[PDB]
RNA sequence: UUAAUUGCGAUAACGAACGAGACCUUAACCUACUAAAUAGGGUUGCUGGCACUUGCCGGUUGACUCUUCUUAGAGGGACUAUCGGUUUCAAGCCGAUGGAAGUUUGAGGCAAUAACAGGUCUGUGAUGCCCUUAGACGUUCUGGGCCGCACGCGCGCUACACUGACGGAGCCAGCGAGUACAACCUUGGCCGAGAGGUCUGGGUAAUCUUGUGAAACUCCGUCGUGCUGGGGAUAGAGCAUUGUAAUUAUUGCUCUUCAACGAGGAAUUCCUAGUAAGCGCAAGUCAUCAGCUUGCGUUGAUUACGUCCCUGCCCUUUGUACACACC
């Protein structure tokens, strides 16, 4: 056999990393957790509010598995939405710059994210197995 | 220049655009027709075409070498990089311009303009055409305007053999 | 002596098709009789131009539009080869129209 | 029976709803057997289908909205009002939670419930305007059969928004009651109301 | 409710002063070889069957 | 709406009248004994001769025209 | 070396490209298995190919395919169609003539394309209205 | 999570800065029923109480309450970075403040008698009773204040 | 407002003895039988679901199917 | 019959041209060619992690090779093809089979005769003649004004929510466009809740921006049908950005204000398939502004597949004190 990071779904995942990094609580905080819109259209900050950023920093870690050097601009972007901008139509305009940036210094300093050449960041080798066994206790839930 | 490819080539075409309206304007005693601009290195070969090819060339180097120093002045280039060549057209009547121009003076001049039409229609299917056509507009006699209309032998209008045929 | 290929890349963009094919064939052409190691004469997405208008002038009568657009035919026929042969292609396989044009560094 | 093992892991559910029975999304597609010649051949259960989607190029010549699958003409009713137009994911979904109501509601195949429904909901005969020199008389008509089918799909998802409007009773809730309601002929529903409502129309016009 | 289930042989062209009407003649399911043209209101082919309260009243091309 | 123009129905005339022989029947035959033949210009318009020149030959099966 | 075929995929604008081998049984899309997908009610339309010919097929045959263009929908659609192709491009190459047959009569029976390459692509927005057909609004009050 | 277990009834409404607070429902959505308050000012607000948002809060305890109303008067004191604000920037050289109740709605009215004091082109149209930001009503809006 | 959105141990009580037996179980036919509202409902869903009890069908937000455990 | 004066056919007409068609451009098919480290894959090197057997995902322009996708050349391909009825067993139409394509294959591009007192003298050193021609109606600066509002219509947008709203999470496009004499697109890193700064790049562009990981969508939660968390208008204050200059908010962002409006009367617009409708992108104008627009792709139905009932047009016969032609 062989276990693998994509045969659990990714929402399963994150709530199971998400619930990883509650059980550490060594992820670290901003100092901005719910004074802050997250998206620059979006009329209510985070509902879920405590907590919340764990699920955060475990989407934007495995979206940095999936591609090859992902920076802050492309989640900022990827994370942005449609702007209730009024009796106007919608428009798209990217996520908060500085949260995204903190979602990815906290990641540095536990060792999931590494610094990759050219532009944006990579995976450590510590990071792959918590990613890993997050997933082999996925699938153990499933079964 | 550098430029991107893009810009370099409508560029291009508005150079020869400008040169072309200038050519119309300047060279309207000559009976020009159309430029042929080929632009190899270092020489670039911007060829004439018109009736007069005489008058264009003048005595040996005289009125082209004032328009080959006039194109440089426009679009900044050197001696030598530009080089002009006057010739004769292959049967003047399948090119539409030369007969423009030609009616352009007859009516200039003083002649009666149905003839006008009627003669350089017969000249026309004399060089070697399977149709032509003469629209002249305007107040030909009296104070409201008309439309006249001379012509000969099968005329396309429709589809793309028009811009293949057609010289308009 | 010499044979310091420097790897030289040659530029054709375009309008005309026909002409541009037939230029492209000339100079592979060429380096079949020369006999050197070359890709072949890649084609690269043809950049058409648009340039929307309304017909009128006067913006009275009906709202008409013509797109008026160019087409655009950008190639490449790399050459792996030295200096001296690229300065004999050069010289012939002129053609009028088509943008002839040496990269020249690798 | 016979689950194979590929190196992409399926689940155990999954791989025994598969091979043996060709069935719906979980449950089997047979049965449905009308008995009411014009809605046969038209309300076409004898075609198996998987999924409530298809690109299906029906809209070309005529007579190829009858082959077309009854699940996908639900959800396709359903994609009414420019709020829902277009969206076939949303209305594939909301036909996957009307058939697993239909289960919980006193056992029985849910598409049974949805052919039964469609059979009553149809009308028999319609008025159409006539001219007539200038005032508005209307004769009866006879509806064929597309028609009495087309107009009940329609009839029940339009009881169902009418339903829906400022309301919990979720569209799915509402066309399962429609059609529920439409299966045991009780004349409550919108659509089975207005296809009474033109019967009617019919004899009064006769 | 007394249901006579009738059955087509012809459509007989399209009619109405509008276009969503047909004339089809009719030969019913059940005691057949009794023609009757009767009006229809839909798409139509030939083989096809209707439904409806009212059989045996034959219908005329409508002004 | 694919009643075919005059030029396809005229040369088609022309090409079985000098040409009954060198017709075989199927398309793609006649396809190619068209483009022979007659000098088309057009891919879609020898592709419509050749369509006629057919339905010319079927109708010459079931007697003369 | 090993037996293999490069069957494409296309519905609208999007294109996936199905590679089959010889193996176990792997059927992946972008690194990801067959079972995710992730429109998910879309995922049974993904399994359909696989189930109407049935998974003894896949005991020898190893797909995996790499998607790109279009949207949600078409993407499953290529898929779809990248991976009915998998099947009878390898049955036509190194099994039986006869399988491929009973793939093809399966596959045309319940026919939502699947093996045939779907037509549809977009109409031009031309002017004088929002969409192509789609006129804007006269007036004449 | 959990269901309102215990006899409950522990009034509806409530009344908190001189207005109603609707019992039941929400801290977030009574706040904002209060004349001052908005969506996203009043979810920053119950963070600092440390109470569940999908607790409905109108059988709250008393002491929360004076919490909740201490963060509405004073800003600059508790964890709000002073730009998240209904004024800011006021008198001469000084500080930022705001209100949320009968205190807001009265300091509305003297930031209204501020601006037609000063009869300014925004102060002035005020007057008038009309359209302040430059926006054409040569068609829209025909029935007004 | 149509009331029935008050909470209560009294309502609280009702809720209970009107769960067990019951076919169709959603977030509808809770309010349709006049009783706390839409998400109160669907909070004393997620308690039906806690020890068995009422067993589910559908998982979807809105679309929250249950049924009594057989 | 045809979409077509498109053809059969009957025939003082016969054979012709124009227009229609053909043509052209584009969008559809090629495991059949020619091609690529600016397009993508396979083995293998080094190398990250796993289960720990051989196996799975990777990351590297380390090698080697391939062209399915990709481009884009050159070709073909569809001809209503084959079969069936149906029709003077004609022109053709209708249904099955196969086939990428069976709606003129889809869409446009051009588009005749004759005109119209249509519109343009505010695109024009295109222009006749009346105007003017230094207190210029020339030019030029400087401030306004076109945007004002009792009120009429006309395109538009946002909504009147529970097929929802709000949070997260998942997360897939295509047309495009873009600076070196300027100041363009602007990743990557830090600062800032934002907007936006800043350093640095890459890019004159299948190379960088850019997979423009766009939106609507899909999942799990919060509110449940109350002018409610629907709806965002009007407002106040600040924080940004463009520009010499922003009040008659340029725009963006911040918090606050929470108005009208529970699907709209008489009327009438648009529409027959990858269309309508939704959704966003995109260039155009642009220093700055998107509710606009020409393009683009995403989601993708309903209902005909007819008829002359209305509307318009067209012929034809008929009448006509009309021919500046029903004003
Ligand atoms: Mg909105
Ligand atoms: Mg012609
Ligand atoms: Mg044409
Ligand atoms: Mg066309
Ligand atoms: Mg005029
Ligand atoms: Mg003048
Ligand atoms: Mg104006
Ligand atoms: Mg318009
Ligand atoms: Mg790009
Ligand atoms: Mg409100
Ligand atoms: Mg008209």
């Amino acid at each position: 056999p062989g276990v693998s990071v994509r045969d659990v779904p990714a929402q399963d995942f994150i709530n199971n990393y998400a619930s990883f990094l509650q059980r550490q609580g060594k992820l670290e905080v901003p100092g901005y957790v719910d004074i802050v819109k997250t998206s620059a259209g979006n009329e209510l900050p985070p509902q879920d509010s405590e907590g919340w950023f764990y699920k955060r920093a475990a989407s934007v870690a495995r979206h940095i598995y999936l591609r090859k050097q992902v920076g802050v601009g492309k989640l900022n972007k990827l994370y942005g939405g449609a702007k209730n901008r009024g009796v106007r139509p919608h428009k798209h305009v990217d996520a908060s710059g500085s949260i995204n940036r903190k979602v990815l210094q906290s990641l540095e300093k536990l060792g999931v994210v590494e610094i990759s050449p050219k532009g944006g960041r990579r995976i450590s080798d510590n990071g792959l197995r918590d990613l890993d066994r997050i997933a082999a206790a996925t699938l153990e839930d499933e079964e | 220049a550098i430029i991107s490819k893009k810009r370099k080539l409508v560029a291009d075409g508005v150079f020869y655009a400008e040169l072309n309206e200038f050519f119309t304007r300047e060279l309207a005693e000559e009976g020009y027709s159309g430029v042929e601009v080929r632009v190899t290195p270092t020489k670039t070969e911007i060829i004439i075409r018109a009736t007069k090819v005489q008058d264009v060339v003048g005595e040996n180097g005289r009125r082209i070498n004032e328009l080959t120093l006039l194109i440089e002045k426009r679009f900044k280039y050197k001696r030598g990089t530009i080089a002009l060549y006057a010739e004769r057209v292959h049967d003047r009547g399948l090119s539409a311009v030369a007969q423009a121009e030609s009616m352009k003076f007859k009516l200039l001049n003083g002649l009666a303009i149905r003839r006008a039409a009627y003669g350089v229609v017969r000249y026309v299917m004399e060089s070697g055409a399977k149709g032509c056509e003469v629209v002249i507009s305007g107040k030909l006699r009296a104070a409201r305007a008309k439309s006249m209309k001379f012509a000969d032998g099968f005329l396309i209008h429709s589809g793309q053999p028009v811009n293949d045929f057609i010289e308009t | 002596q010499e044979v310091v290929i420097h790897k030289i890349r040659i530029n054709l963009t375009s309008t005309k098709v026909k002409q541009l094919e037939n230029v492209s064939a000339n100079i592979i052409k060429n380096a079949e009789t020369f006999k050197l190691v070359k890709k072949g004469p890649v084609r690269l997405p043809t950049k058409v131009l648009k340039i929307s208008t309304r017909k009128t002038p006067n913006g009275e009568g009906s709202k008409t539009w013509d797109t008026y657009e160019m087409r655009i035919h950008k190639r490449y026929i790399d050459l792996e080869a030295p200096a001296h042969i690229v300065k004999r292609i050069t010289q012939i396989t002129i053609e009028p129209g088509v943008d002839v044009e040496v990269i020249i560094a690798a | 029976f016979v689950p194979v093992e590929l190196a992409t892991t399926i689940p155990v559910e999954i791989q025994q709803a598969q091979q043996e029975i060709k069935l719906f999304n979980k449950w089997s597609f047979e049965d449905v057997e009308v008995k009411d010649a014009s809605l046969v051949d038209y309300i076409q259960i004898s075609k198996p289908i998987y999924v409530a989607h298809t690109a299906g190029r029906y809209a070309n010549k005529r007579f190829r909205k009858a082959q077309c699958p009854i699940v996908e003409r639900l959800t396709n009713s359903l994609m009414m009002n420019g709020r829902n137009n277009g969206k076939k994911l949303k209305a594939v979904r909301i036909v996957k939670h009307t058939l697993e109501i239909i289960n919980v509601l006193t056992d029985q195949n849910p598409l049974q419930v949805v052919v039964d429904a469609i059979i009553n909901s149809g009308p028999r005969e319609d008025t159409t305007r006539v001219g007539g020199g200038g005032a508005a008389r209307r004769q009866a008509v006879d509806v064929s059969p597309l028609r009495r089918v087309n107009q009940s799909i329609a009839l029940l998802t339009i009881g169902a928004r009418e339903a829906a409007f400022r309301n919990i009773k979720t569209i799915a809730e509402t066309l399962a009651e429609e059609l529920i309601n439409a299966a045991k002929g009780s004349s409550t529903s919108y659509a089975i109301k207005k296809k009474d409502e033109l019967e009617r129309v019919a004899k009064s016009n006769r | 409710t007394p249901v006579t289930l009738a059955k087509v042989i012809k459509v007989l062209g399209r009619t109405g002063s509008r276009g969503g009407v047909t004339q089809v003649r009719v030969e019913f399911l059940e005691d057949t070889t009794r023609t009757i043209v009767r009006n229809v209101k839909g798409p139509v082919r030939e083989g096809d069957i209707l439904v409806l309260m009212e059989s045996e009243r034959e219908a005329r091309r409508l002004r | 709406g694919r009643v075919r123009t005059k030029t396809v129905k005229r040369a088609s005339k022309a090409l079985i009248e000098k040409y009954y022989p060198k017709l075989t029947m199927d398309f793609q035959t006649n396809k190619r004994l068209c483009d022979e033949i007659a000098t088309i210009q057009s891919k879609r318009l020898r592709n419509k001769i050749a369509g006629y020149t057919t339905h010319l030959m079927k109708r010459i099966q079931k007697g003369p025209v | 070396t090993v037996p293999s075929v490069q069957t494409f995929g296309k519905k609208k604008s999007a294109t996936a490209v199905a590679h089959v081998k010889a193996g176990k049984g792997l059927i992946k899309v972008n690194g990801s298995p067959i079972t995710l997908v992730q429109p998910e009610i879309l995922r049974f339309k993904v399994y359909e190919p696989l189930l109407l010919v049935g998974l003894d097929k896949f005991a020898n045959i190893d797909i995996r395919v790499k998607v790109t263009g279009g949207g949600h929908v078409s993407q499953v659609y290529a898929i779809r169609q990248a991976i009915a192709k998998g099947l009878v491009a390898y049955h036509q190459k190194f099994v039986d003539e006869q399988s491929k047959n009973e793939l093809k009569k399966a596959f045309t029976s319940y026919d939502r394309t699947l093996l045939i390459a779907d037509s549809r692509r977009p109409e031009p927005k031309k002017f004088g209205g929002r969409g192509a057909r789609s006129r804007f609004q006269k007036s004449y009050r | 999570s959990l269901v309102v277990q215990e006899q409950g009834s522990f009034q509806h409404i409530l009344r908190l800065l001189n207005t109603n607070v609707d019992g039941n429902i929400n801290v977030v959505y009574a706040l904002t029923t209060i004349r001052g308050v908005g969506r996203r000012y009043a979810n920053l607000v119950c963070k600092k109480a440390d109470v569940d948002l999908h607790k409905r809060a109108g059988e709250l305890t008393q002491e929360e309450l004076e919490r909740i109303v201490q963060i509405m008067q004073n800003p600059t004191h508790y964890k709000i970075p002073a730009w998240f604000l209904n004024r800011q920037k006021d008198v001469n050289d000084g500080k930022d403040y705001h209100s949320l109740a009968n205190n807001l709605e009265s300091k509305l009215r003297d930031d209204l008698e501020r601006l037609k004091k000063i009869r300014s082109h925004r102060g002035i149209r005020h007057f008038w009773g009309l359209r302040v930001r430059g926006q054409h009503t040569k068609t829209t809006g025909r029935r007004r204040a | 407002a149509k009331h029935a959105v008050v909470l209560d141990q009294d309502k609280f009580d009702r809720i209970m003895k009107e769960a067990p037996t019951y076919r169709y179980v959603s977030v509808s036919v809770l309010v349709d039988r006049f009783k706390l509202g839409g998400s109160l409902a669907r909070v004393a869903l997620r308690h039906l679901e806690n020890e068995g009890i009422i067993k589910p069908v559908s998982k979807h937000s809105k679309q929250a199917i249950y049924t009594r455990a057989t």
